[PDB]
């Protein structure tokens, strides 16, 4: 826990967010086909 | 400001050891530790005497456990004799690794 | 090598994890529950397959079907009452298993611990669906109230409870689903067990002392095959003692009544294995709060590795945890009691303090005790 | 890999064992059991028994109350008045 | 495994061929030792306290001759089959077979 | 001198594992029968006349 | 209500005796196999 936290680590986190951010978008797309929200369909 | 409380604690510590199985077993307190990656390296750092000792002790101990027999009252580990022989070794190993983290962190 | 049967076949070498393996000397009787654990998995299966050789999975018949297995079919009665009782054992055994892991710090084997946990929960699902197959008053309702307890989830829940059921209630649709998943879980679980065994084979069996035994290791074949056979012998004993002398005793539920959807046993409750889960839900006023806390009951297991505070993975040398270990067990017994209790003041107030005690014992007390003991030893 | 030749390293330890056929499998069992059983139970009892005792009280009390409060149908509030 | 194996095979499966070769080996072993003065002197001395005052030398060949593959099989099974071993090592004995394993090696179910 | 009962038994049946096994097969057979017989008897004794075996008379062949 | 149970009690008696007999032998059989480890006493020998 404490060991993992570090001043140095931030670039990796920033990089992760984009890949992570990109990954997050896919789920919404993936969920949406199954979910079939009328509003989502409307979008 | 610990004179009475700590004094009770010192008495309590003997009871705790007495309460603890290792003292009853006769094996040293240091020997009892969960063999993980730091203990492991400490272990490896032991001299032949210290280290072969810890092997017989555990041998004699797992033998007893297998037979559900306790050692004679005369031959038991007394709290007053707390060989914390792993402690020295074990500290550094940790010390090294904590650093490693510091260097790695920055 | 030549004509060393074992390593000749590559396959037969893989079986030398039983015969040739390094097994610690010292070793309480507690470890026989691993083996018995498997024993039970194999017995349920053989039993299941024969019952599912004369069972039908419809509203109309299911009750009849079981009823027919226990009456007209030759030795179907014992097979079925052996199957019911077994599952009790299976759980009685499971909870010894996890006790041991809790107490001697076998759970240090994180990867093995995480499989265990999956194991435990998978069986848990199994047991929940099988009991519903016979489609009797207890089963019928128990499924509704558990499943519905999933509708606590805010956004989805509601939709999702309806998918699981295959409709708005628990008619045929649900009943055949449980039949199919009950059937296929145990097979999947066996794969898991073996995967569990795989990981454990990489570091061998911890001991009561809590120290490595590498300096004392024994033939598994010579010694531990008889122990295990002996273990069986006692295990079976208990399973037949139950099954032959008191078939229904341990099967609290007396509801041999075909399920009538308007009717209700005011006293609705899961079986002994699931009794603890029902109790956990009760102490929280809010539905959702109760479902979270129910999951956390069981799911809190995987934390304990991280909670470990002492330097001695063995509780054996630390009095204080030996005391709070036992109490948790007796708190667990206390909770099981609540499970079969009217949900009224007396029991409510008790359960609530038991559910806090359980999470304290696991989350907060023990971990501190660890530290203390370490500090008294000067560690 | 190989589990028997590769466990650990052990120097200077002698072991002495005997054959099954030369010894007895039941070594003064009554005599050892009593004293060993006795000696460990008494070192267990204190650490184990308490919490169970506790549950029993709570069971006992806990059932009394129920029966009372419910059988004491007049418990809550009296009749005459 | 191989050794014990050999034992077993011996008392169940000895073939005349095999015994006949060992036979002959024995003769030689027993003749060639007796080459030289020292050797003969020891046989004669020790023979007398051991076997008493006989010098079974020429007998041998006779005795050795009575050897049969059945003889060798029945004689071996008195002493090795079902009998409890006397095993010592001076480790690395970490892999040395458990007493019970060694023991079960003196009878033939499988292996 | 004669061999203790065990020694007798040993040399006749347990040296060779073929014999041993043969024994056990045989034994398993013999044993099942005696056990049952004895153990069934014992159990019927404890419930004299309670069981249909005892009670068939009443309505049988007049 | 319990046709099997009536048969079961009789079976239980047979089962009870066999299990008891089997258990006694196993404890004895089990003891012999594990006797060697239990019988053995290992004495540490000083290197020098
Ligand atoms: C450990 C895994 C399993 C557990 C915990 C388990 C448990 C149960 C339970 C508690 C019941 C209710 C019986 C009653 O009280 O009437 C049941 C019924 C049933 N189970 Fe199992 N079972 C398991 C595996 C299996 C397997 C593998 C099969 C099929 C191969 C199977 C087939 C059945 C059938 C057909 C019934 C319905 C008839 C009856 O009530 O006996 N079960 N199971
Ligand atoms: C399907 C149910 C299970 C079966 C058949 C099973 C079987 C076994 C067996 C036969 C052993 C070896 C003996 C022993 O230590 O008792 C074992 C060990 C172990 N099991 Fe399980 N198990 C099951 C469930 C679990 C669960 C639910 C977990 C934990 C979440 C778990 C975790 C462990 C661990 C950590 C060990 C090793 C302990 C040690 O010796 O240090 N097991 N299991």
């Amino acid at each position: 826990l404490t060991r993992f936290l570090g001043p140095r680590y931030r670039q990796l986190a920033r990089n992760w967010v984009p890949t992570a951010s990109l990954w997050g978008a896919v789920g919404a797309v993936g969920l949406v086909w199954a979910t079939d929200w009328r509003l989502i369909l409307d979008w | 400001a610990v004179s009475a409380s700590s004094r009770w604690l010192e008495g309590i510590r003997k009871w705790y050891y007495n309460a603890a199985g290792f003292n009853k077993l006769g094996l040293m307190r240091d020997d009892t530790i969960h063999e993980n990656d730091d203990v492991k390296e400490a272990i490896r750092r032991l001299p032949e005497n210290l280290y072969d000792d810890r092997v017989f002790r555990i041998k004699r101990a797992l033998d007893l456990s297998m037979r559900q027999q306790i050692l004679p009252k005369e031959q038991w580990t007394k709290y007053e004799e707390d060989k914390s022989y792993l402690e020295p070794y074990l500290k550094e190993v940790i010390r090294e690794r904590k650093e490693r983290e510091e260097w790695a962190k920055k | 090598m030549t004509n060393i049967r074992k390593s000749h076949p590559l396959m037969k070498i893989v079986n030398n994890a039983f015969i040739d393996l390094p097994a610690p000397s010292n070793i309480s009787s507690w470890w026989n529950f691993g083996s018995l654990l498997g024993i039970c998995l194999i017995l349920q299966i053989l039993t299941g397959l024969f019952l599912a050789m004369h069972y039908t999975s419809d509203t109309t018949t299911a009750f009849s079907s079981v009823t027919h297995i226990c009456r007209d079919v030759n030795y179907g009665w014992i097979i079925r009452y052996m199957h019911a009782n077994g599952a009790s054992m299976f759980f009685i055994c499971l909870y010894m298993h996890v006790g041991r892991g809790l107490y001697y710090g076998s759970y240090t084997f994180l990867e093995t611990w995480n499989i265990g946990v999956i194991l435990l929960l998978t069986v848990m699902a199994t047991a929940f669906m099988g009991y519903v197959l016979p489609w009797g008053q207890m089963s019928f309702w128990g499924a509704t109230v558990i499943t519905n307890l999933l509708s606590a989830i805010p956004y989805i829940g509601t939709n999702l409870v309806e998918w699981i059921w295959g409709g708005f209630s628990v008619d045929k649709a649900t009943l055949t689903r449980f039949f199919a998943f009950h059937f296929i879980l145990p097979f999947i679980i066996m794969a898991i067990a073996m995967v569990h065994l795989l990981f454990l084979h990489e570091t061998g069996s911890n001991n009561p002392t809590g120290i490595s035994s590498d300096v004392d290791k024994i033939p598994f074949h010579p010694y531990y095959t008889i122990k295990d056979i002996l273990g069986a012998l006692l295990l079976i004993l208990a399973l037949m003692l139950l099954v032959l002398f008191a078939p229904d005793l341990l099967g609290d539920p007396d509801n041999y009544t075909p399920a009538n959807p308007l009717n209700t046993p005011p006293h609705i409750k899961p079986e002994w294995y699931f009794l603890f889960a029902y109790a956990i839900l009760r102490s929280i006023p809010n539905k959702l709060g109760g479902v979270l806390a129910l999951a956390f009951s069981i799911l809190i297991l995987a934390l304990i590795p991280l909670l470990h505070t002492s330097k001695q993975r063995s509780m054996m040398f630390r009095p204080l945890s030996q005391c709070l270990f036992w109490a948790l067990v007796a708190d667990l017994l206390t909770l099981t009691w609540i499970g079969g209790q009217p949900v009224e003041h007396p029991y409510i107030t008790i359960g609530q303090l038991a559910s806090v005690l359980y999470f304290l014992l696991i989350l907060v007390l023990m971990p501190t005790a660890g530290t203390i003991e370490n500090k008294l030893l000067k560690w | 890999g190989r589990q028997f030749g590769h466990l650990t390293r052990v120097r200077h330890v002698i072991t002495y064992s005997l054959s099954p056929f030369e010894q007895r499998a039941f070594p003064h069992y009554f005599s050892k059991g009593i004293p060993n059983v006795l000696r460990r139970t008494r070192a267990c009892i204190l650490r184990v028994a308490p919490p169970f005792v506790a549950f029993y009280l709570v069971y006992t009390w806990g059932t009394q109350e129920f029966e009372k409060s419910k059988r004491k149908n007049p418990a809550a509030y009296e009749n005459d008045r | 495994f191989v050794l014990q194996g050999q034992w077993m095979r011996l008392c169940t499966s000895a073939t005349e061929s095999e015994v006949l070769r060992g036979k002959n080996l024995l003769r030689n072993a027993l003749v060639s030792h007796l080459d030289g003065t020292t050797p003969v002197c020891e046989d004669i001395g020790r023979s007398l306290l051991t076997y008493g005052r006989r010098i079974p030398l020429a007998e041998w060949e006779s005795r050795i001759a009575e050897v049969d593959a059945r003889v060798v099989r029945e004689v071996c099974s008195k002493y090795f089959y079902d009998q409890c071993p006397a095993v010592a090592g001076f480790g690395p004995i970490e892999q040395l077979p458990d007493y019970n394993r060694i023991r079960s090696g003196m009878f033939w179910l499988r292996f | 001198v004669a061999p203790t009962l065990t020694a007798r038994l040993y040399s006749l049946l347990f040296r060779r594992t073929s014999t041993f096994a043969l024994t056990i097969v045989v034994g398993a057979l013999f044993f099942e029968r005696a056990f049952d017989q004895g153990a069934d008897a014992i159990y019927e004794h404890i419930n004299e006349g309670k069981l249909w075996k005892h009670i068939k008379h009443k309505y049988e062949n007049k | 209500a319990e046709p099997e149970h009536d048969h079961r009690k009789r079976m239980g008696l047979k089962m009870l005796l066999m299990m008891g007999l089997l258990l006694p032998l196993v404890y004895a059989m089990k003891r012999h196999k594990w006797s060697v480890l239990k019988s053995r006493k290992l004495a540490y020998r000083p290197p020098k």
